[PDB]
RNA sequence: AGGGAACCCACU
């Protein structure tokens, strides 16, 4: 599950770059390693790199 | 921040009154003074003075808090007598006591100048 | 004396110089009150201090 | 429309 973004607000700070919460950080890098194991399965890899 | 300013211990606010009067109910020929913006000062001449007459059974007077401005004096009379007749005539005594008083120091001055 | 009535006070008084401080603690620096104001963004509950 | 964390000093 992930969370609503009132649970992982992103504040809009001085620098008018968003800031993100700790929350979606940790999210952004859950998303990153899915894509990539994903990609290693439509097309086959070895199972070393998919361990 | 809550600093209250310096004159508003001597200067009546617009409508405040001088002095009220109530009867004390609690018991016969009594009656309740309360002066706005005035201290100890007036409190106590005039109490002291009401205790010099015989007609008087009960004077007092107290500032009910420092950090206000009002005095309450309480005066009781014998039932021939008026506490606000005493008032009247306490305030009258202390006037003529300090008239003589001002002379006496003038001609004291005056003798102790020439010499 | 008592400076209200001018009688002398019954007791003598201990009284002399002595070197006082005045410390950064005042209350108008420490004085608050609030009625509604700014809400933490995460919980909605009012702002610390 | 407005942040946050960390650390330090201090007060009862």
């Amino acid at each position: 599950p992930v969370p609503p973004l009132s649970v992982r607000p992103a504040v809009v700070m001085q620098g008018s770059a968003r800031n993100q919460d700790d929350l979606t950080h940790k999210l952004a890098d859950i998303v990153k390693i899915n894509n990539q194991l994903r990609r290693n399965e439509q097309n086959g890899a070895a199972a070393h790199v998919i361990a | 921040m809550n600093a209250p300013p310096a004159f508003e211990s001597f200067l009546l606010f617009e409508g405040e009154k001088k002095i009220t009067i109530n009867k004390d109910t609690k018991v016969p020929n009594a009656c309740l003074f309360t002066i706005n913006k005035e201290d100890h000062t007036l409190g106590n001449i005039i109490k002291s003075q009401l205790l010099k007459d015989p007609q008087v059974l009960f004077a007092g007077y107290k500032v009910p808090h420092p950090l206000e401005h009002k005095i309450i004096i309480r005066v009781q009379t014998t039932p021939d007598y008026s506490p606000q007749e005493a008032f009247t005539n306490a305030i009258t005594d202390l006037i003529s006591e300090l008239s003589l008083l001002e002379e006496r120091f003038r001609v004291a001055i005056k003798d102790k100048q020439e010499g | 004396y008592n400076g209200f009535t001018g009688r002398k006070i019954t007791s003598q008084i201990f009284i002399g110089p002595t070197y006082y401080q005045r410390l950064k603690h005042m209350v108008d620096d420490k004085i608050h009150s609030r009625a509604r104001g700014p809400i933490q963004i995460l919980n909605r509950q009012p702002m610390e201090g």
